């Protein structure tokens, strides 16, 4: 098995463009997701919250919807609760709340997309265990 | 036949310990010069 | 030999590895409870001792 | 007899739906819109006679009695189950990933 | 003179509801259309009995002196609810929110040991009427909730359970089941329990009160493995009385 | 149970002064060859 | 210091050659038994108390928990032939973990 | 914030799921924390009155900082994996993580244990050595041989 | 001839036949103590709330065990790491139903095993030998010192130390497997090799020796009864012993060298259990086993498991059975 | 009955160790 | 179906089933077979006929698992309840009986359905005399396991 | 506890049978001149 072109086409927007991501996006997505993001969603569940996790389904039940590109890019600046209806960037890491997360100081908004293609991404390869928990370890 | 079940303890120990008692005391007598 | 043997088949015997070993250790605690059988309490006390 | 009666309730329509009397808050995630906020208010407001009495939760905002309107299809209503709502379990009932 | 955290702890003072002082012998007025509410209700039990289980049936049994195990871990506080004036005057006092109970274990003579959720959850209760001052005269009296000790997940040490674990022995995987049906077959008790409350000391300037109270209600039955017994508590009590 | 603490605390004091009145009493010169 | 002492230095030489040779050979006992699963795996006098007794609790108790984790999260990945589904529902787990 | 009231619920044990005693009355955190009660920090001290933990305190001021020390802080529990993977022993990799706390207390037991080794290595040898034996028994002057038999 | 010069005298005098010294002094009363309350809590203490969920573990031989379920239970999660001596309970009923025997007797124990080494040097210093059998003696003390009282520090319980008791030993090697991947940590391994090695080497000095014991005996006598008490002579033939193993493996491999020999002996167990020791006390500030979870990964990105892999998975089924009611919260932090 | 098995066999053990401490074969020099 | 071949179809009858300290004949476990009840067979409310998975001997214990004719899992036992999907209650689980004692009956009653789904585990499911020996439930195993151990 | 009527027995023989064999064996080794 490979990881292919195919693998690496993920939603872009909700209208239904997709994009392909460069194996080197992967790995830069890869690498920022942990840099940023991993101490609380190894393996795309949520250490401070299990309920929420980062499957594509969960994404796509989320208000505004966040299984493609444009929804996690925008959450990454102006997190909000699963139904849209708080703003969260106090307790949340954004741009929006750098100053009191400084790791996203540095996130350009090209790191962004491959954070948002890493997180789309990794179910396509490990299916269930993305957000499945110690069950599927 | 729904027997006391601390007769066979009781049956095993009465014939052992004195049975016990005379052999120790006889075969150290036979092991004593001659 | 005697064990694989007593089993289903030479898959149960162990692994020749450092890892595959701790596995047949841990197969046996949840399995056999192993470390509650008197003959290996007397192989501890052997080794130990 | 002697009867478990969390497997009796899997006999009723709270194995197929969300009970708004007893299920657990999590399950709300399940449907578009409806957690954290209208979960709360679901389950803060609890007991309902029918699953249309959750449109008279005072407060609502019109988008959010929508929001209800749309997923009464996905709701029931069965009777308290003691055992499903204390120790808080209707906010954490010890489930987690 | 104002204790900080460091000043008590360790000390036992923390399970110790607030005193007044002997002066406090006032009356604090209530205006029939002003609402109240009690902002502190505080329980702090002084004495477990246990009612004895005799053989005869027909001898009336006792209540028992019982020590505490479980140590310094027993108060109700930081209770508060809606303190209602009824239409004949009276007072109802409607529990809300609160540290509302305590796992305790006392031990009866002989070692037999008695879990019991000590507790006042949803309590209702009433004054008599025309209570036009609360006074060292008041009193209070009423029902509460006495749900299961262990809540509907506690698994016991074979791992059986109500919402959680086996449902039945498997260590003797082809014993008959009708012997085992009440030890397999978790049950949830909810029962009631009775609560008196005798005013002892008033501060009318600042709407606290204090008192003793007397409670009983059944004590864990282990979800349903045997029968509970019947607890009767004595102690102190404290509320502060406020404005809404 | 302060009795019981007062008396523990004698004891415990009486063999700990012991210990140290002991190993004070000339003890390197407490072997078979050189007496220190 | 030890109240006993070897004296013979035959005999101490001997006896550490009996003490861990002896050991292993117990052990290899053991394990022909559990070719047959012929184990020492309960008390049986323990589980007829703790199937009757649901506040009996001992560490001989909490150990057979442990295996029954053990077995159902590790049989699934460790027997392949086997091919077992064990649904997230069937696994044994305590509160939370 | 998903509505519990923290304060009267009841969990599996009938503990408090959330808030209980210290045996000594003092409100503390529930669950297996109740070991740590005597833990005091800059991001929690404002939650504590002087009975413990304060329930009207808790319902209402919890600062979003708060929140945020507390979440950071769990996910950097000082718990990993001698090649530095972060979280509990069944962790799957990702997060390369070991405190300094733990570099730190680890490091300095072994040390210190070594310490006391060589301390017991080197006052036994200081003394046989002041009194002339740290190389070995005379033959002709063994001690024992002019000592009386202990039986 | 002061009685404090007396005393003294007594009390380090080489011909007692058991020796006391000022270490014995702490010593005797302390593990007196230690093992009367052991033997009386082993037999009769009531069920004990090891986990501070108010679930009593029932130890004792009168309350349902026998010699292998049977334990003295820790003291309460609840306590903590506080002191908890029978002066701080209500009650005696209190103090047993808390776990307050454990802390007397681990307490005890400790301090009095201390002093058992100390004793070690000290009669060896009164009886004119060289110093180290209490440094061998410090490997087994340190491994006791580790499960007793520094990985509960590390865990901040009590509650989390080795309980006394044969299947509460093993309860607590379970749930360490599961919380530090012990076998997995390469201080445990050493500590194996120690005592594997240990006891080949105890096997194998054993046979080596009685294998060239000189002829002394007749074909119908005890082959000791060649050997008498404090003869000078050696009564075995090292030079045959060393030309038999020296030709089992190589001639180099082999020790002719008494000394050498028998300072390898004490070496090899006592610097394996020392790592064993030190393998529980740095994983009490939990730093664990070596974790491979997921490190084997093919093209696409599949996790190829290896024997890490499933020895995680066993892990996992310890992790989430143990202390069963005591979590609330989805992670195990101590 | 087993409780007082367990301890028979335990006070047999103890007894073992005085007689063979106190009163052992005593070691000769010869 | 002879009742002879039936109980050879029981994990009762398994050597590797049995206990090094569990003493005695294998009727002082099970108990004294008397009957096979027949064959047991699962089906939900569909219709769809389910097959127990059965335990194999390394196991103590075994969950109580059902799959259709192509290993699907259609129901189970659950242990933790919250986030049950497959429950006998939630997939309408009965049993049927083809010969043997029970044959030609049907049992709805979730609890006696699991029950028996219990017992399908073990094989072919049998009646036992668990009184005459006070038979404490535990398999033990035959004189083919023991002298396969003494001879080992 | 329901344990085996026969541990009793078997335990006591188990300690009483070798036991007795070697208090024999070592009365009679004392005897000897
Ligand atoms: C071979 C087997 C047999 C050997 C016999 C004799 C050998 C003895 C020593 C063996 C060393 C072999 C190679 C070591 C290579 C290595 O270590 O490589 C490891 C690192 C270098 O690799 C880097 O290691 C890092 C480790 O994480 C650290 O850095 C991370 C990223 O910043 C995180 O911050 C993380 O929290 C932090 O812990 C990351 O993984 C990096 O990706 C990686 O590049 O070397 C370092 O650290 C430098 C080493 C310092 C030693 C540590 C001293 C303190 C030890 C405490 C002891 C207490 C008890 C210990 C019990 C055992
Ligand atoms: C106190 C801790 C402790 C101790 C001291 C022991 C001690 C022992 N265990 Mg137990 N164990 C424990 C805890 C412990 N266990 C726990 C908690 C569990 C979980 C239940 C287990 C599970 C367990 C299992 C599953 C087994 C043991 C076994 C044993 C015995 C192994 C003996 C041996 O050396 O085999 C080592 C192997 C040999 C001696 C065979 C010969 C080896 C040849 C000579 C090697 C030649 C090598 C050659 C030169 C090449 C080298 C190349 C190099 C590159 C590698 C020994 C009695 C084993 C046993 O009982 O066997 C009968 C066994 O199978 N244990
Ligand atoms: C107090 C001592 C101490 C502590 C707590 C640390 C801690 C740390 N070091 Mg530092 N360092 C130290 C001393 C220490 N170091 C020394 C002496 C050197 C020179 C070699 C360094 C050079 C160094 C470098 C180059 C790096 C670190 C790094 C790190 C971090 C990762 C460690 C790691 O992965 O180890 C891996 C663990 C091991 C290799 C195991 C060591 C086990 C030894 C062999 C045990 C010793 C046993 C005992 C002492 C002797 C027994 C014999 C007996 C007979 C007596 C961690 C914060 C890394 C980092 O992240 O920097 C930002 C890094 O890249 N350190
Ligand atoms: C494991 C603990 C331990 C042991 C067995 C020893 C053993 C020894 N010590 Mg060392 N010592 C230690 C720890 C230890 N020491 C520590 C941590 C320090 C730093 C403070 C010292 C500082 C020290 C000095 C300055 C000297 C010794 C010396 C010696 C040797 C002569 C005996 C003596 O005078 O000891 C004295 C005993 C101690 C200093 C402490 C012993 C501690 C153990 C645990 C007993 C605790 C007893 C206590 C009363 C318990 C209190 C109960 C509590 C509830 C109140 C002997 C080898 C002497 C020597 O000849 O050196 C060449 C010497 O002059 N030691
Ligand atoms: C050698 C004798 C000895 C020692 C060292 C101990 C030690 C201990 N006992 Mg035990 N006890 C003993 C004999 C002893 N006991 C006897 C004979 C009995 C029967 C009466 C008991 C009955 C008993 C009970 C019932 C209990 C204890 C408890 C304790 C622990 C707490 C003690 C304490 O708080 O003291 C405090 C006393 C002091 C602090 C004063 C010491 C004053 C000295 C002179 C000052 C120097 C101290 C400093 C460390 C210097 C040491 C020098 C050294 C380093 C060289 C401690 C382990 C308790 C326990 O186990 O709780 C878990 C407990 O409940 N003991
Ligand atoms: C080849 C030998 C052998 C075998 C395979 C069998 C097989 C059987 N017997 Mg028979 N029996 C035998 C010899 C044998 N027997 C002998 C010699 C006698 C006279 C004592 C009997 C008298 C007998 C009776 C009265 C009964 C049986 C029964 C049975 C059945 C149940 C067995 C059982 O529960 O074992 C249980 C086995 C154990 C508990 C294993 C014990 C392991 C020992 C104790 C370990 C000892 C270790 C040692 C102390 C360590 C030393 C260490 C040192 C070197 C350092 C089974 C078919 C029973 C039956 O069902 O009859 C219808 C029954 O009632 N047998
Ligand atoms: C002089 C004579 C010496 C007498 C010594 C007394 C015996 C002491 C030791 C007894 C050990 C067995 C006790 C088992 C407990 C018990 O009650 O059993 C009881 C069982 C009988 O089983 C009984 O049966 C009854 C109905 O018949 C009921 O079912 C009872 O419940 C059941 O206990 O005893 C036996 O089966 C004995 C025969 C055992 C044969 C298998 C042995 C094979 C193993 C050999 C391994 C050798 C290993 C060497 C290692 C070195
Ligand atoms: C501070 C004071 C500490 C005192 C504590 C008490 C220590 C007790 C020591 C053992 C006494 C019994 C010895 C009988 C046997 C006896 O008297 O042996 C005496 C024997 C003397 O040896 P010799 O070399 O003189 O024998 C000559 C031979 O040729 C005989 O043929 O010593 C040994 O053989 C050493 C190896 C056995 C060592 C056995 C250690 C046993 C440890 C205990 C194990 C079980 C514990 C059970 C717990 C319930
Ligand atoms: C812990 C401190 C976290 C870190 C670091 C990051 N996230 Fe997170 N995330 C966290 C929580 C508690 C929640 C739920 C918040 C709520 O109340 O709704 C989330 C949620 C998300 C989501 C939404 C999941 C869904 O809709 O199903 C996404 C897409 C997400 N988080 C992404 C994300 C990224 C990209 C991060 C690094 C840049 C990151 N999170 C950090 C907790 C924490
Ligand atoms: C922790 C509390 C205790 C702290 C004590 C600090 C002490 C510092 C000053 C110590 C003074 C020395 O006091 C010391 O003790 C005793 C009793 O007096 C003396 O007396 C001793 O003399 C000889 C010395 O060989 C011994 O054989 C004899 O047994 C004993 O009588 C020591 O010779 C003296 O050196
Ligand atoms: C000589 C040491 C005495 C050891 C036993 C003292 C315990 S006292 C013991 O306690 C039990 C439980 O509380 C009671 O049931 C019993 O009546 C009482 O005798
Ligand atoms: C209560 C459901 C119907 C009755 C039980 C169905 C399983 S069948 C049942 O199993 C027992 C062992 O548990 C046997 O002892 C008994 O002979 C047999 O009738
Ligand atoms: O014990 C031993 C005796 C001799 Br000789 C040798 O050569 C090696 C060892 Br190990
Ligand atoms: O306590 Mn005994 O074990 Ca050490 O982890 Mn947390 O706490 Mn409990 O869980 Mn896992
Ligand atoms: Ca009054
Ligand atoms: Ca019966
Ligand atoms: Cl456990
Ligand atoms: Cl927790």
């Amino acid at each position: 098995a490979e990881l292919t072109p195919e693998v690496l086409t993920v939603p872009l927007n909700s209208e239904g463009k997709t994009i392909t991501l460069t194996e080197k996006q992967y790995l830069e997505g890869k690498r920022l997701f942990q840099y940023a993001c991993a101490s609380c969603h190894v393996g795309g569940i949520t250490k401070t919250n299990p309920s929420l996790d980062l499957r594509t389904e969960t994404l796509a039940l989320a208000t505004p919807p966040r299984d493609n590109i444009e929804g996690l890019v925008d959450y990454m600046k102006n997190p909000t609760t699963y139904d849209g209806e708080q703003e969260i960037a106090e307790v949340h890491p954004s741009l929006r709340s750098a100053d009191i997360f400084p790791k996203m100081r540095n996130l350009t908004e090209k790191d962004l997309v491959a954070i948002a293609g890493h997180i789309l991404v990794e179910p396509k390869i490990l299916g269930d265990k993305w957000g499945g928990g110690k069950v599927y370890y | 036949m729904e027997v006391n079940q601390l007769g066979l303890i009781a049956t095993a120990l009465f014939v052992l310990v004195p049975s016990v008692f005379l052999i120790i005391l006889y075969v150290q007598t036979e092991s004593q010069q001659k | 030999l005697i064990y694989p043997l007593g089993q289903s088949s030479w898959f149960f015997a162990p692994s020749f590895g450092v890892a595959a070993i701790f596995r047949f250790l841990l197969f046996f605690q949840g399995f056999h409870n192993w470390t509650l059988n008197p003959f290996h309490m007397m192989g501890v006390a052997g080794v130990l001792g | 007899e002697l009867v478990n009666v969390v497997d009796e309730k899997l006999g009723t329509a709270y194995g197929e739906k969300i009970d708004l009397n007893n299920t657990n808050i999590a399950a709300f995630i399940q449907y578009r819109g409806l957690y954290p906020t209208l979960a709360k208010l679901i389950v803060k407001n609890a007991p309902y006679e029918s699953v249309e009495d959750v449109l008279n939760i005072p407060g609502l905002t019109e988008r959010q009695k929508q929001i209800l309107r749309e997923n009464l299809e996905h709701f029931t209503v069965t009777e308290v189950e003691t055992a499903l709502v204390e120790g808080g379990d209707r906010y954490n009932n010890g489930l987690y990933k | 003179q104002t204790l900080t955290y460091d000043d008590i702890v360790g000390t036992g003072l923390a399970n110790k509801c607030p005193t007044l002082d002997d002066t406090a012998r006032g009356a604090y007025p209530i205006d029939s259309s002003q609402t109240y509410r009690i902002a502190r209700l505080c329980l702090q039990p002084t004495t477990f009995l246990v009612k004895e289980e005799p053989k005869n049936k027909r001898q009336e049994a006792e209540f028992v002196p019982t020590k505490l195990v479980t140590r310094e871990t027993t108060s109700l506080d930081q209770i508060q609810g809606e303190l209602k004036v009824n239409s004949d005057g009276s007072l109802t006092f409607v529990e809300e929110d609160g540290i509302d109970f305590q796992p305790v274990t006392v031990q009866m003579a002989g070692g037999e040991r008695i879990p019991l959720l000590f507790t006042v959850k949803n309590l209702v209760a009433s004054t008599q009427p025309n209570v036009t001052s609360i006074t060292t005269s008041t009193d209070f009296k009423g029902e509460f909730n006495v749900p299961s000790y262990r809540t509907a997940n506690f698994l016991d040490p074979k791992g059986r359970g109500l919402a959680s674990g086996y449902d039945s022995a498997i260590a003797l995987p082809q014993a008959k089941e009708e012997e085992l049906a009440r030890a397999n077959v978790k049950r949830f008790s909810l029962t009631k329990g009775q609560i008196s409350l005798n005013v002892a000391k008033v501060d009318g300037r600042t709407g606290e009160i204090a008192g003793t109270f007397e409670s009983e209600q059944l004590s864990d039955d282990d979800m349903g493995a045997h029968e509970p017994h019947e607890v009767k508590i004595q102690g102190v009590f404290y509320a502060s009385i406020e404005p809404a | 149970m302060e009795t019981l603490k007062i008396t523990v605390y004698i004891v415990v004091t009486f063999f700990v002064l012991l210990f140290v009145f002991g190993f004070l009493s000339g003890d390197p010169a407490r072997n078979p060859k050189r007496k220190d | 210091i030890f109240g006993i002492a070897f004296s013979n230095k035959r005999w101490l030489h001997f006896f550490m050659l009996f003490v861990p040779v002896t050991g292993l050979w117990m052990s290899a006992i053991g394990v022909v038994g559990l070719a047959l699963n012929l184990r020492s795996y309960d008390f049986i006098s323990q589980e007829i108390r703790a199937a009757e007794d649901p506040e009996f609790e001992t560490f001989y108790t909490k150990n057979l928990l442990l295996n029954e984790g053990i077995r159902a999260w590790m049989a699934p990945q460790d027997q392949p032939h086997e091919n077992f589904v064990f649904p997230e529902e069937v696994l044994p787990r305590g509160n939370a973990l | 914030k998903l509505g519990a009231n923290v304060g009267s619920a009841q969990g599996p044990t009938g503990l408090g799921k959330y808030l209980m005693r210290s045996p000594t009355g003092e409100i503390i955190f529930g669950g297996e924390t109740m070991r740590f009660w005597d833990f005091r920090g800059p991001w929690l001290e404002p939650l504590r009155g002087p009975n413990g933990l304060d329930l009207n305190k808790i319902k209402n001021d919890i600062q979003p900082w708060q929140e945020r020390r507390a979440a950071e802080y769990m996910t950097h529990a000082p718990l990993g994996s001698l090649n530095s993977v972060g979280g509990v022993a069944t962790e799957i990799n990702s997060v390369n993580f070991v405190s300094p706390r733990s570099w730190l207390a680890t490091s300095h037991f072994v040390l210190a244990f070594f310490f006391l080794v060589g301390h017991l290595w080197h006052a036994g040898r200081a003394r046989a050595a002041a009194a002339g034996f740290e190389k070995g028994i005379d033959r002709e002057s063994e001690p024992v041989l002019s000592m009386p038999s202990l039986d | 001839a002061n009685l404090w010069e007396r005393f003294c005298n007594w009390v380090t005098s080489t011909d007692n036949r058991l020796y006391v010294g000022w270490f014995g002094v702490i010593m005797i009363p302390t593990l007196l103590a230690a093992t009367i309350c052991f033997v009386i809590a082993f037999i009769a203490a009531p069920p004990v709330d090891i986990d501070g969920i108010r679930e009593p573990v029932s130890g004792s031989l009168l309350y349902g065990n026998n010699i292998i379920t049977g334990a003295v239970v820790p003291s309460s999660n609840a306590i903590g790491l506080h002191f908890y001596p029978i002066w701080e309970a209500a009650s005696l009923d209190e103090w047993l139903y808390n776990g307050g025997p454990y802390q007397l007797i681990i307490f005890h124990f400790l301090l009095g095993a201390s002093c058992y080494m100390g004793r070690q040097w000290e009669l060896s210093y009164r009886l004119g030998m060289r110093p180290w059998i209490c440094v061998a003696y410090s490997a087994p003390l340190a491994s006791a010192f580790a499960v007793f009282l520094i990985y509960p520090i590390g865990q901040g319980s009590f509650s989390d130390g080795m309980p006394l008791g044969i299947s509460g030993t093993f309860n607590f090697m379970i749930v360490f497997q599961a919380e530090h991947n012990i076998l997995m940590h390469p201080f445990h391994q050493l500590g194996v090799a120690g005592v594997f090695g240990g006891a080949l080497f105890c096997a194998m000095h054993g046979s080596l020796v009685t294998s060239s014991l000189i002829r002394e005996t007749t074909e119908t006598e005890s082959a000791n009864y060649g050997y008498k008490f404090g003869q000078e002579e050696e009564t075995y033939n090292i030079v045959a012993a060393h030309g038999y193993f020296g030709r089992l493996i190589f001639q180099y491999a082999s020790f002719n060298n008494s000394r050498s020999l028998h300072f390898f002996l004490a070496a090899w167990p006592v610097v394996g259990v020392w790592f064993a020791a030190l393998g529980i006390s740095t994983m009490a500030f939990n730093l664990n086993g070596f974790n491979f979870n997921h490190s084997v990964i093919d093209a696409k990105g599949n996790v190829i498991n290896t024997w890490a892999d499933i020895i995680n998975r066993a892990n996992l089924g310890m992790e989430v059975m143990h202390e069963r009611n005591a979590h609330n919260f989805p992670l195990d932090l101590a | 009955m087993e409780t007082i098995t367990y301890v028979f066999i335990f006070a047999c053990i103890i007894a073992l160790f005085f007689f063979a401490i106190f009163f052992r074969e005593p070691p000769r020099i010869t | 179906i002879p009742e002879k071949l039936a109980f050879y179809d029981y994990i009762g009858n398994n050597p590797a089933k049995g206990g090094l300290f569990r003493t005695g004949p294998m009727n002082k476990g099970d108990g004294i077979a008397q009957a096979w009840k027949g064959h047991a067979v699962f089906r939900n409310k569909e219709g769809e006929e389910l097959f127990v998975r059965r335990m194999p001997a390394f196991f103590e214990s075994f969950p109580v698992i059902l799959t259709d004719k192509n290993g699907v899992v259609k129901a189970d036992i659950p242990f933790r309840r919250a986030e049950s999907k497959y429950s006998f209650e939630q997939q309408g689980v009965t049993v049927s009986f083809y010969g043997g004692e029970l044959n030609g009956q049907t049992f709805t009653d979730p609890p006696t359905v699991k029950s028996y789904a219990r017992k399908a585990i073990f094989g072919e499911i049998f009646e036992f005399d668990t009184e005459t020996l006070n038979s404490d439930g535990i398999f033990r195993t035959s004189p083919r396991g023991w002298f396969t151990f003494a001879h080992a």
